[PDB]
């Protein structure tokens, strides 16, 4: 059954919530590889753990920079829940430490590169396609909003294609375990439900608002609003108005027209019947969700490997120093890291 | 077409995370 997979997953969650793992390893245990991306609010790095030769990424954050962004607890969040859960389509820590500088979570590496990188580079993906990786991401939802978590932050570039090709949905930077509302201003913009552009208290419903972004993105190759500025997307996205290629399915456009709800009351995921409301809507008809979450469905793509530790499935960025002060700094503030 | 004001756009990039 579902409900009681749930309820074990939730029982074993509980446990590592309630006492999380702390300095598990050190920054000399494992040799820096390249940078696999990079911004304002961290870096994550391939790095070969020696001990053992495994790979694995590593996010590393600056924790005066995480000061300066306002973002101590979120970070706290993101390690507390990431060293707690556990699921085929997530990369739970394996390792998380900190030292004077700067704080280590350690993932499962996934070589295949970003869904943002191959839908891109290939315009748009086929409607099944994008059914077999909007499927992981249902999945993926069920388990994280059953432990009362959310996630805020769907898009192509969070999402890591494995040797398999099945995903992995990176970056928990603004996840946070949550009973009833929350309020904070968070997410992309392309992908952010109107509940949160019009400052509302919202809950895990902007997480199947995303949801409909995705599978647009990924069937149609553009989101279904888009414009040069941040604002004029935000207007778009309360208007109330979305447009389908004409290439889209009627089951898709359906599908899209109930996740893309600016009405609460109606949006998919948030109806008295929950997930199964879109579990059981006929653009899924051919999915077997079992076979999903099992991983013995055949991906409609996997990608090119030349060895392990191969990175060409990445982007280059400029690689900078792990600079580790002498000093410490923001102990008081990271002190449950 | 919308497919060619999309990638005429400044946002077919990566895109950042907001915040206040
Ligand atoms: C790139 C590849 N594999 C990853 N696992 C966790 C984050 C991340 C980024």
């Amino acid at each position: 059954s579902v409900k009681e997979f749930l309820a074990k997953a939730k029982e074993d969650f509980l446990k590592k919530w309630e006492n999380p793992a702390q300095n598990t390893a050190h920054l000399d245990q494992f040799e820096r590889i390249k940078t696999l991306g990079t911004g304002s609010f961290g870096r994550v790095m391939l790095v070969k753990h020696m001990e053992t030769g495994n790979h694995y990424a590593m996010k590393i954050l600056d924790k005066q920079k995480v000061v300066k962004l306002k973002q101590i607890e979120h970070t706290l969040n993101e390690k507390r829940i990431l060293q707690a859960v556990n699921f085929p389509f997530l990369t739970k820590l394996e390792f998380s430490f900190k030292d004077n500088s700067n704080l280590y979570m350690v993932m499962e590496y996934a070589p295949g590169g970003e869904m943002f990188s191959h839908l891109r580079r290939i315009g748009r993906f086929s409607e099944p396609h994008a059914r077999f990786y909007a499927a992981q991401i249902v999945l993926t939802f069920e388990y994280l909003h059953s432990l009362d978590l959310i996630y805020r932050d769907l898009k192509p570039e969070n999402l890591m294609i494995d040797q398999q090709g099945y995903i992995k949905v990176t970056d928990f930077g603004f996840a946070k375990r949550v009973k009833g509302r929350t309020w904070t201003l968070c997410g992309t913009p392309e992908y952010l439900a109107p509940e949160i552009i019009l400052s509302k208290g919202y809950n895990k419903a902007v997480d199947w608002w995303a949801l409909g972004v995705l599978i647009y993105e990924m069937a149609a190759g553009y989101p279904p609003f888009f414009a040069d500025q941040p604002i004029q997307i935000y207007e778009k996205i309360v208007s109330g108005k979305v447009r389908f290629p004409s290439h889209f399915s009627s089951d898709l456009k359906d599908l899209l027209r109930n996740l893309l709800q600016v009405d609460l009351t109606k949006r998919f995921g948030n109806l008295k019947n929950g997930v199964n409301d879109i579990k059981n809507h006929k653009w899924f008809a051919t999915t077997d969700w079992i076979a999903i979450y099992q991983r013995k469905v055949e991906a409609p793509f996997i990608p090119k490997f030349k060895g392990p530790g191969d990175t060409s499935n990445f982007d280059d960025y400029e690689e900078e120093e792990i600079r580790v002060s002498i000093n410490e700094k923001c102990g008081k503030e990271f002190s449950e890291f | 077409t919308t497919y060619a004001d999309f990638i005429a756009s400044g946002r077919t990039g990566r895109r950042n995370a907001i915040h206040d």
